[PDB]
RNA sequence: AGCUGUCAACCGAGCGUUGAUCCGAGGAUGUCCGAAUGGGGAAACCCGGCACGAGUGAUGUCGUGUCACCAGGCGCUGAAUAUAUAGGCGUCUGGGGGGAACGCGGGGAAGUGAAACAUCUCAGUACCCGUAGGAAGAGAAAACAAAAUGUGAUUCCGUGAGUAGUGGCGAGCGAAAGCGGAGGAUGGCUAAACCGUAUGCAUGUGAUACCGGGUAGGGGUUGUGUGUGCGGGGUUGUGG
RNA sequence: CGUAGACGGUGAGAGCCCGGUACGUGAAAACCCGACGUCUGUCUUGAUGGUGUUCCCGAGUAGCAGCGGGCCCGUGGAAUCUGCUGUGAAUCUGCCGGGACCACCCGGUAAGCCUGAAUACUUCCCAGUGACCGAUAGCGGAUUAGUACCGUGAGGGAAU
RNA sequence: CGUGUAUGUGCGUCCAUGAUGAAUC
């Protein structure tokens, strides 16, 4: 839910910020969707994550 | 999605245009099924497309099509020219689904998608000849006598 | 090369009132290896004394736990093959005694 | 009379025999000195020498 | 010309010229446990297949090597259907773990100070995680500078400076440019009209041939787009 | 006379008693750096210094926006660097930086790039040193020492 | 639980020795 399997790209951690400046700790996680990639076009699905980074990439194909 | 329609999509465009869909309906719909390819490299592509979509219209195999091949495939032996050593005949070039078709449709006149081919089931490795299933239908797996010729 | 004999399992023998009067019964005690067993012990027996085993006794012995200056120090654990051999079974006249 | 050169002059099928006959007199000096008879003590560590010797000695001969 | 380690004395023995004990280097052996890995396990105990015998009037038994868990050649099969995949099988090469400090990357406190306290500080500390190497990234400047004939591959040290600044402008925090030194050298891919070049889908008109200039033939590089990769075409800021 | 009075030991302050010290010097084997060889790609097969107009040449990146991180910079006028999210540039008349912008300009050519040695540290080994400790000191540990002992355990932990 | 011996072969073999449908409009 946080980690691409394709570029690898994972949560970064930061602070949320309040109004009265309070940082506490979180984390800014990848937008990893769960995508029934097709690795050769043969058909056969798998159900791998993949960030929408890759997904927009095209480094996931829905054949 | 900047793509090239291979085949006709209702009020998207002719096959052969060039249109700009979503991403998500050039990635879940038209490359999928195939309707279209993306709008790569223009020299390449403008003659992609239309060549899959004459691929498509040639090689179609109907209900009726399939005993219709079946019948026709009294075809003799097939002769398929492939890169090999001249002593055990281990084959340098491995024999390929679209060598298949193209050695089918050279002898003979039986268009078919090079999909249907089960070339490693037939497993040549060697020079010879080599029977080969040729799956047309859910009932219909012709058997294709192709021969094997050194280069 | 690992040239294998049965005298590496049969150690020494033991020498004691008990140890003697199973001797005079024609039972030897030995001192055999602590990781043998009584088939291996038999075999070994046999083919270094020419005798016929009829059966073989094994007991485990845990060392004495002796006090000294230093703290306490544990002597080896020991296995006795307890060894009774056959009617006529030539007896064993190495153990001197 | 068990020096490492005449280890090595005797044969494979030699030098196995001569280790059974230090493993035979060992047993029999094990068992002499457990019974209080064996008066050289040091008969003991000159065969188990011995017998390392004939180890090593065939051990050299299979590696080369 | 002494010698069987020592606490630590007490038999037996050999060492000599067949050079001792000892010291150095390279080897052999190296039980069992431990990443522990044949399986299991309460770390120190139970097996499979191979080849040995081991006596045998015979059956356990014993020694030797081998057998745990990912990826990649030689490869072999390709389930569910279409197989043209996941998996399964053989083989081979590697990883498991440990280690005091140092490195890089990441996660990240609270005591504490602010004479309270939350921002802030403590502190990117302690601790944790992943990973090395003998040292660890960049790197051959989307760099700095300021109109100067400016410096010029990168890192560390001293200054600049407790300054500019920053800061509930509180407690505190705190540079860089420049300059002086340590060390010193500017490597390679490289993309690009076209190629020697193997593989996708079309193409038999078997010619607009592909020959790198014209120049006659010619049934020939297969006549026509090509994405990939091994070399070219061949490669810095004052480009190719 | 010592080219060797370093330090120790020896029955009490030893240069000349001993181990040694200044210095005659030494390695079969193994492991570390040197010279010459076998071994490994590129050229002479026209490039190489000049001539000249026109065409082609590094991306989900730069930029931007939101929310953060880090910079003296605590979000501030907030640059440069950077995480995630979204949106998203051509080919030098480009692009980026100089803490906005015409630009007078200057500097440099990111993202597809990658790659070097020269500085920190000491488990361990060797040789040394001390206006360091000298047995309640110095390591917890000169002694059975991470032992005895305590604790279920992590762990604590001596005395001599 | 196994090895070398004897008792029976309790049924079948290379044969024979039973059961089965072995086929046309």
């Amino acid at each position: 839910a946080a980690v691409c399997d394709i570029c690898g790209k994972g949560p970064g951690f930061g602070k949320s910020v309040s109004h009265s400046h309070r940082r506490t700790s979180r984390r800014w996680n990848p937008n990893i969707q769960p995508v029934r990639a097709v690795t050769r076009p043969g058909g056969n699905k798998q159900r791998i994550n993949a960030c929408t980074s890759c997904i927009k990439a095209g480094k996931v194909s829905r054949a | 999605m900047k793509l090239i329609l291979t085949a006709e999509v209702e009020h998207l465009g002719a096959a052969g245009d060039t249109v700009e869909v979503k991403d998500g309906y050039g990635r879940n719909y038209l490359l999928p099924r195939g309707l279209a390819i993306v709008a790569s490299r223009g020299a390449e592509r403008q003659a992609e497309e239309i060549r899959r979509a004459r691929e498509s219209k040639v090689i179609r195999d109907i209900e009726h099509a399939n005993e219709l091949k079946t019948a026709l495939e009294g075809l003799g032996d097939v002769t398929l020219s492939v890169n090999a050593a001249g002593d055990t005949g281990k084959l340098f070039g491995s024999v390929t689904a679209a060598d298949v078709v193209n050695a089918i449709k050279k002898a003979g006149g039986p268009n078919l998608d090079k999909r249907t081919v089960q070339l490693a089931k037939a497993h040549i490795k060697s020079v010879g000849t080599h029977p080969v299933t040729v799956k047309l239908h859910t009932g219909v797996e012709a058997k294709v006598s192709l021969n094997v010729v050194a280069q | 090369a690992t040239i294998t004999d049965p005298r590496d399992i049969i150690l020494a023998p033991v020498i004691s009132e008990k140890s003697y009067g199973l001797i005079e019964d024609n039972v030897y005690t030995f001192v055999v290896h602590p990781d043998s067993n009584k088939t291996q012990i038999k075999i070994a027996i046999e083919k270094i004394f020419d005798v016929k085993v009829d059966s073989v006794n094994t007991a485990n012995r845990q060392g004495k736990r002796k006090r000294t200056r230093t703290g306490f120090g544990k002597r080896k654990s020991t296995k006795r093959a307890i060894v009774k051999l056959a009617a006529g079974s030539k007896p064993i006249d190495l153990f001197g005694a | 009379g068990t020096t490492p050169g005449e280890l090595r002059e005797l044969t494979d099928d030699e030098l196995k025999d001569k280790l059974r006959e230090s493993k035979e007199e060992l047993f029999n000096l094990r068992f002499q000195m457990a019974t209080g008879q064996l008066s050289n003590n040091r008969r003991l560590r000159t065969v188990r020498q011995e017998i390392a010797r004939v180890y090593t000695v065939l051990r050299e001969r299979e590696l080369g």
